[PDB]
Order: C-alpha cells, then sequence, then structure tokens
C-alpha cells in the first residue's frame, strides 16, 4: 500500500491482526515485529481547480 | 484440517438452566492438526472422599 503510519488506539485484541473499515480497507495494521497497531491513513490528495 | 478452539468465561447467578443473553467468542487456539473428527466426549473431575 501507500499512505502515513500513525501510531493508533485502536482496540486490537490479542487475536487480531488489522482492521478493515467498513470500506473493507486495512485502515489498521499491526506491526509484525513490535506488536503495535499503526493506524494507516491514505497520502493527501484532492481536487486543484484553478 | 485446523482445530479452532474459541473460549468465553462470564459470572453467571443463575442457578439452573442456559442464562438469556449475548456474548461473543473471542477465539483461544487453532491447531493444523489435520485430523479427522466425528465424535467427542467430556472428561470430568473426581473429588476423592473418605
Ligand atoms: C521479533 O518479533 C517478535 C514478535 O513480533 C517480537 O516480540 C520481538 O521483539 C522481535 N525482536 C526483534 C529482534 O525485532
Amino acid at each position: 500500500g501507500t499512505g502515513v503510519l500513525t501510531e493508533s488506539n485502536k482496540k486490537f485484541l490479542p487475536f487480531q491482526q488489522f482492521g478493515r473499515d467498513i470500506a473493507d480497507t486495512t485502515d489498521a495494521v499491526r506491526d509484525p515485529q513490535t506488536l503495535e497497531i499503526l493506524d494507516i491513513t491514505p497520502c493527501s490528495f484532492g481536487g486543484v481547480s484553478v | 484440517g485446523y482445530f479452532k478452539i474459541y473460549s468465553k468465561h462470564t459470572p453467571i447467578n443463575l442457578v439452573r438452566g442456559l442464562p438469556q443473553g449475548f456474548s461473543a467468542l473471542e477465539p483461544l487456539v487453532d491447531l493444523p492438526i489435520g485430523i479427522n473428527i466425528t465424535r467427542f466426549q467430556t472428561l470430568h473431575i473426581s473429588y476423592l472422599t473418605p
């Protein structure tokens, strides 16, 4: 993927590895080495009008 | 081929009968035993008394 990894306070259960959003997109991921929860946010995008 | 166990432990004050309510069973362990199972039996403890 591609995004910004921000440390998050998601209440991940010990047996849960990632948290798909309602849109079934992997919103948060458990870091495999350090068992911590990192929220994933898509890098900033938008329209550009002139 | 995976033997999955889900478990839940709740304090119930009811004296007899299966309680009425909701409680989700968090996974306990999954084992790749890979065997065929068609029957099962429960094991109980015995209290030896004089
Ligand atoms: C190795 O990974 C395990 C499990 O994620 C973790 O507990 C441990 O701290 C890691 N150690 C190193 C060397 O990264």
